[PDB]
């Protein structure tokens, strides 16, 4: 029973006048019967954070420009103290995963340290295609854990 | 003066620019890339301002304005005298076209060429009876005057290194452009001026230096001949001598900061703004037969220097007898020469003797230039923002409130007569004396002559409605106003249409013929009587009948509307007022009315298609008994007996007999104006309107919720209408055409 | 008897007869009848 009002109002839709069209025929009735009418996003990852993984931006550089650097470095007192870990988030991030940055500047000297840089590096390998800060430093605790062995 | 209102943004320097015209538009440069933009202004509506992207490339150091508005020219430092029109016609949407081009950086004002109507304003001296002699017309002529007598337009632009070009706009539409030097001997022009010379537009183009060296006037023809612009030039009498280099102060006033003639078209006396760091004096000269040669007017005390001088643009007559009766009646605005300081004050000059009329003391003013009427400033401020000063006509002098009465009035008919504009007038008017000016509105439009008022039969109702927006007691006039001339309008584009096929004997237009059978013969209290005294031959063919339905449709509205009202339900005066009660409105509706019985009895689409709430009732007959009613109360002059007791017992019916349509009314808004404050400024956003105090008005079409088209709006109207033409191209060509330009009120149309 | 009460701004509230049909003032608009002189009687309170 609708269809005589669908091809109706189908048929007219261009028009510069449909506007008038409508409400000549409907507004007078209508009216008689009613009556008139950094990126934040890493801030909160690293707000609620765990307290032994104490993160700030990295002096070098300048966070301002879409990737904010970061360098965080752990504390924990279970754990053996290490080098710092030094961040870069991809702002598109999420889905992106945050750089790691490799060197061995840093560990090349000792065992301890050897050791833990194999392990993070292969458990980093394995972290999947959708990395957050969480997960890298997660990751970076479980690898100087693993090394203390 | 006041702020009327002040404006700035959201948030190097270079020399700015603004230029007021003759209707109220600003254009000022701005220089916040958008250091390079044109904006232009409404001056009746700030907080909309459209930026041109003007497509320089250096400094837009000179603008100005067309004598008739409508055409902006804007020289940068590179060359490109390039002239703004405006793209199909809309205050909003200026395009750019015919221009020229010369290498060096204009740095002279851009003039544009003039018409031989100057103006001549005999002040005070006859004040008092007629408009012919208050407004005079001098014989100035104007440059090349025509082939057949009519000025050429173009434009005059002096260029550092004292090239000229006066490129010529032909009809045709193509520029023919030229350039010759000033002087053999080339030379610094660093500030100049142009100004046109009475006899002939001999044109005179002042040129200075920097400091020390002589002004150096010079004077140029134009000499279309030989298919090819042709222009010649002779040295006039220099002079050096800024009188402040001879007082053994010898370097206290270096630079020449302004030179500018004390009127365009008022050659022969130019003004001279020397200074320093933190100094300057102005002078001004007057080249006198004595050989000719200058010699000091007057001079000022030393000053503390000027960032801006403002000319007065308004013509006045400084013979002796005028400006003698000025100073007696206090009317002193042509008699002013804004001056603006670097400190931050802003000084008025008697323009004849440069002492001081009145102060401002309030970042300084970087850009200034006054209105038409010597009421209003326009303050470019170094910071950025935008001033808008009102310049009492007399200044601050507390003078009884009759003659306050006479100036503005004076200066209102002078804006009726010259069609301008009367927005500053509007500034001052106060709310106690609006009911006052519109009654001696009323009396020198009656008394003047029976010809001129054709002439202002549509300026007269304009004013009276923008004066009546004003004085709260009176605000119930307005929309009657902007409802009499759009009357008015639908009258005079339905008495035009007729056509017929017989003229019978004599000489009776069908119009005539209408009005004359109408209110004489047969005031019968009945239609189908009055369709029959009549001959039936108004045949339009039958597409414009149709086409003219929405219009129609409206007068049988308002007729609704008008006798519905007559039973004044409402507490306060209502928005139907003194259309009742002896219009001879009721007489033109009477018309209308008969007119459209003949239209519908050939197409019955083209008729007022009111809801009924009896079947067949045959609603047009009903309101016609009802207007003839009113009407024969009305005719003769004497009785408020109009409502009797009959009359109004029909009338408050009707909302049972039919639906009492709801409008729209045509002031559509409140402007800046009636808002502003007696005293206090009004800060102001571009862009963000101020935030506290859909009819399609000319076509009748109803928008919807939201618009979906495109749509102008009246600047002082209020009105609103679609842009592009929305019917189709069986659409009549009467209304659409007359409105291309300005609307009904006759304001500029702006983009929404 | 069908008497129909509109609300409406700040303070009024209108009171029409139902009965009677908007659009014409013969019909009676389907059942309901309408009530005689109801238009007095609510004056007598207005």
């Amino acid at each position: 029973l609708c269809q005589p009002l669908l091809d109706a109002v189908l048929a007219n839709i261009r028009s510069p006048v449909f506007n008038h069209s409508l409400y000549r025929t409907f507004v007078p009735a209508m009216t008689a019967i009613h009556g008139p009418p950094i990126p934040s996003v890493l801030q909160g990852e690293v707000a609620r954070l765990d307290p032994k993984f104490l993160v700030n931006l990295d002096p070098s550089h300048c966070s301002n420009n879409g990737t904010v650097h970061l360098i965080c470095k752990l504390d924990d007192k279970d754990l053996p103290s290490v080098p710092p870990l030094e961040l870069s988030v991809p702002a598109d991030y999420p889905a992106q995963s945050p750089l790691w940055i490799d060197r061995q500047w840093q560990y090349d000297a000792n065992p301890f340290l050897q050791s833990v840089h194999r392990c993070m590096t292969s458990r980093l390998l394995q972290l999947p295609d959708k990395h957050s800060v969480t997960a890298l430093l997660n990751t970076w605790a479980q690898s100087v854990h693993q090394a203390c062995l | 003066m006041d702020l009327a209102y002040v404006c700035e943004w959201e948030k190097p320097s270079v020399p700015l620019a603004c230029a007021w015209s003759c209707r109220n538009l600003i254009a000022f440069t701005m220089d916040l890339d958008l250091t390079r933009m044109i904006h232009i202004l409404d001056t009746e509506h700030p907080w909309d301002l459209h930026s041109i992207p003007s497509e320089h490339h250096e400094a837009i150091t000179c603008l100005e304005w067309d004598q008739s508005g409508s055409r902006l020219l804007s020289a940068d430092a590179d060359g490109q005298i390039k002239c703004w029109s405006m793209a199909d016609h809309l205050a909003n949407s200026w395009e750019s076209s015919v221009g020229s081009l010369v290498e060096g950086d204009p740095i002279v004002a851009l003039s544009w060429l003039h018409n031989g109507v100057k103006l001549a304003l005999h002040v005070e001296k006859s004040g008092a009876s007629s408009f012919g002699e208050k407004f005079s017309r001098v014989k100035f002529s104007p440059s090349l005057t025509l082939f057949g007598g009519k000025p050429m337009e173009g434009w005059i632009a002096v260029t550092v290194s004292g090239l000229v070009t006066v490129s010529l706009l032909k009809p045709s539409g193509q520029v023919l452009t030229s350039t010759e030097s000033l002087c053999r001997l080339r030379g610094r022009v660093a500030l100049a001026d142009i100004a046109f010379t009475g006899g002939g537009n001999i044109v005179v183009a002042t040129a200075d230096g920097s400091s020390a060296s002589p002004v150096q006037f010079y004077k140029v023809c134009v000499s279309v001949v030989s298919e090819k612009c042709r222009i010649d030039t002779e040295i006039l009498p220099s002079l050096f001598m800024r009188c402040t280099t001879d007082l053994n102060r010898k370097d206290k006033f270096p630079a020449i900061t302004h030179l500018k003639f004390l009127a365009r078209d008022m050659s022969e006396q130019v003004l001279l703004c020397a200074s320093s760091q933190t100094s300057s004096i102005v002078e001004c000269w007057s080249l006198r037969k004595e050989i000719l040669k200058w010699r000091i007017l007057s001079a000022t005390n030393d000053l503390d220097r000027v960032s801006a001088v403002a000319l007065p643009k308004l013509p006045i007559s400084l013979t002796n007898t005028d400006l003698k009766v000025a100073s007696d009646t206090q009317f002193y605005p042509g008699l002013g020469l804004a001056l603006a300081f670097h400190d931050g004050s802003v000084h008025i000059v008697h323009r004849l003797s440069l002492q001081t009329m009145a102060v401002f003391y309030s970042v300084h003013l970087k850009a200034m230039q006054l209105s038409w009427t010597s009421l209003a400033l326009v303050g470019i401020d170094s910071h950025g923002k935008l001033s808008v000063l009102r310049l009492s006509p007399s200044m601050g002098h507390p003078l009884e409130v009759g003659l306050a009465l006479r100036h503005l009035l004076f200066l209102l008919e002078y804006c009726m007569v010259t069609g301008y504009d009367w927005w500053d007038i509007l500034l001052h008017v106060q709310p106690s004396m609006v009911q006052s000016l519109v009654e001696k509105l009323h009396e020198e439009y009656t008394r003047q002559t029976a010809a001129l008022q054709q002439v202002l039969s549509t300026r007269i109702l304009a004013m009276k409605a923008s004066l009546c927006k004003l004085s709260p007691c009176t605000v119930t006039r307005v929309c009657d106003y902007h409802t009499k001339l759009f009357l008015i309008a639908i009258s005079s584009t339905l008495k035009s249409l007729l056509r017929p096929h017989f003229l019978n004997t004599p000489d009776k237009s069908p119009g005539d013929r209408l009005t004359e059978i109408c209110t004489k013969i047969t005031d019968v209290d009945i239609d189908k009587v009055m369709i029959n005294l009549k001959t039936e031959e108004f045949v339009l063919d039958m597409n414009t009948l149709q086409a003219l339905q929405q219009l129609l449709q409206w007068v049988g509205d308002f007729v609704l509307y008008l006798l519905a009202s007559l039973p004044n339900q409402g507490s306060l005066l209502r928005p139907g007022h003194s259309f009742l009660r002896d219009g001879t409105s009721l007489g033109m509706l009477r018309e209308l009315m008969v007119v459209i019985r003949i239209w519908g009895l050939l197409k019955p689409s083209c008729l007022p298609v009111y809801t009924a709430t009896s079947d067949t009732q045959d609603s047009m007959s009903l309101l016609f008994r009802l207007l003839t009613k009113l009407w024969i109360c009305c005719r003769d002059e004497g009785p408020a007996s109009e409502p009797d007791e009959a009359l109004v017992d029909e009338c408050c019916l009707l909302p049972s007999q039919l639906l009492i349509p709801s409008l729209d009314w045509l002031p559509a808004s409140d402007g800046l104006v009636s808002r502003l404050q007696p005293k206090q400024p009004l800060r102001l956003q571009f862009g963000r309107a101020p935030t506290l105090p859909k009819i399609d008005h000319l076509r009748r079409l109803h928008l919807g919720a939201c618009p979906t088209e495109e749509c102008k709006a009246c600047t002082r109207c209020g009105c609103v209408t679609m842009l592009k033409s929305p019917n189709r191209t069986t659409a009549v060509k009467q209304w659409e055409q007359r409105w291309i330009k300005n609307c009904l009120c006759g304001g500029l149309w702006w983009r929404v | 008897y069908c008497i129909d009460i509109y609300c409406r701004s700040r303070g009024v509230v209108a009171i029409r007869d139902g009965a009677y049909s908007l659009f014409d003032n013969s019909k009676l608009v389907e059942g309901f009848y309408p009530a005689p002189g109801l238009k007095t009687f609510l004056n007598m309170f207005v």
